[PDB]
């Protein structure tokens, strides 16, 4: 997701 | 084998950006939390703190010149500062979801930014007003880096692709009688990162969630695949060329920063860290002076  | 003389660290929540000042001893630092912060890493100290996002802010650049500096959030803004008057100037509205980046032109003035929304913008930070939208990538594009001396953009999406744009139309569009995708870099099977040019060769860099970091040469013509270094064990967050040695530097959520032979491609040294995923590295645009951003912070340090 690539959120952090 | 290499050393790292750390000469600063920062101890917060999560760090996402750093920049350099070209002049100054300052480093900014954009976090996960959304605010900024201004640190001397010459004293070790706080210089200043900017809160004007809403969650995460992955993007953070100083204007080369300017007492100026642009920051980039998941709420979707580009930011304009002033570090002098410590006020937020304006924020440049557009894009639609995640800013991932954004940087200031060395010499237009101009902002490069990019996004979850697949698109990179070229807004003009005088004006404040967008100049270009750049569309083509199918995905976030996670990355997006103006050329050092030539009218291109280097891009990074997680449709596994790195696109080089030929924005020399963009500059031009009102001469007397837009940007244009020239090179489309297939290879990575898994989103890609990061990507980066270095500053005297006609070479390209990018890092992926396949774990690999590559490297692409091109000419006016044509752009290819030279290499690839493999070691990494997890997703590959940011990659750069070392700009005073033969050497290729990346930074990872397996906890490790790389130091790589440009030539070879082979290891040479392996930094970690117990309990941080590195996010992002940078260098100095004059000294062997690096930054790198994880989990706990950042740190500084030469490589000797």
């Amino acid at each position: 997701s690539h959120e952090d | 084998s290499m050393e790292m003389l750390t000469k600063f660290e920062s101890r917060s929540s999560r760090a996402k950006g750093v920049a350099f000042h070209p002049t100054q001893p300052w480093i900014l630092t954009s976090l996960h939390n959304g605010r900024i912060q201004l640190w001397d890493y010459r004293m070790g100290t706080l210089l200043d703190r900017f809160d004007g996002h809403d969650g995460p802010v992955r993007g953070i650049a100083f204007h080369p010149t300017q007492p100026l500096f642009v920051s980039g959030g998941d709420d979707y803004k580009v930011n304009v500062w002033n570090y002098k008057s410590r006020k937020l100037l304006f924020s440049l509205c557009g894009h639609m979801d995640y800013v991932r980046v954004c940087t200031f032109h060395h010499e237009y003035p101009w902002i490069l930014s990019c996004s979850d929304d697949q698109t990179i913008r070229i807004w003009n930070w005088q004006s404040r007003n967008c100049i270009a939208i750049l569309t083509g990538h199918s995905h976030y594009v996670m990355c997006a880096a103006f050329h050092p001396s030539e009218d291109l953009i280097v891009s990074a999406s997680l449709d596994q692709t790195v696109r080089v744009w030929d924005i020399s139309g963009l500059r031009m569009k009102n001469a007397a009688p837009d940007a244009i995708v020239k090179f489309v870099l297939e290879g990575h099977d898994r989103g890609v990162n990061w990507c980066a040019f270095h500053p005297t060769l006609p070479l390209i860099l990018s890092a992926g969630d396949d774990r690999l970091v590559k490297l692409w040469r091109m000419t006016a013509s044509k752009a290819w695949e030279v290499d690839t270094c493999r070691g990494h064990f997890n997703n590959v967050s940011c990659c750069l060329f070392h700009p005073h040695q033969e050497l290729i530097l990346s930074a990872s959520e397996d906890k490790t920063i790389r130091v790589w032979d440009l030539n070879r491609r082979t290891a040479v040294q392996t930094f970690r860290r117990d309990n941080d995923r590195f996010w992002f590295i940078t260098v100095h645009p004059k000294l062997n002076l690096f930054a790198a951003a994880h989990d706990s912070g950042v740190m500084v340090f030469k490589l000797e």
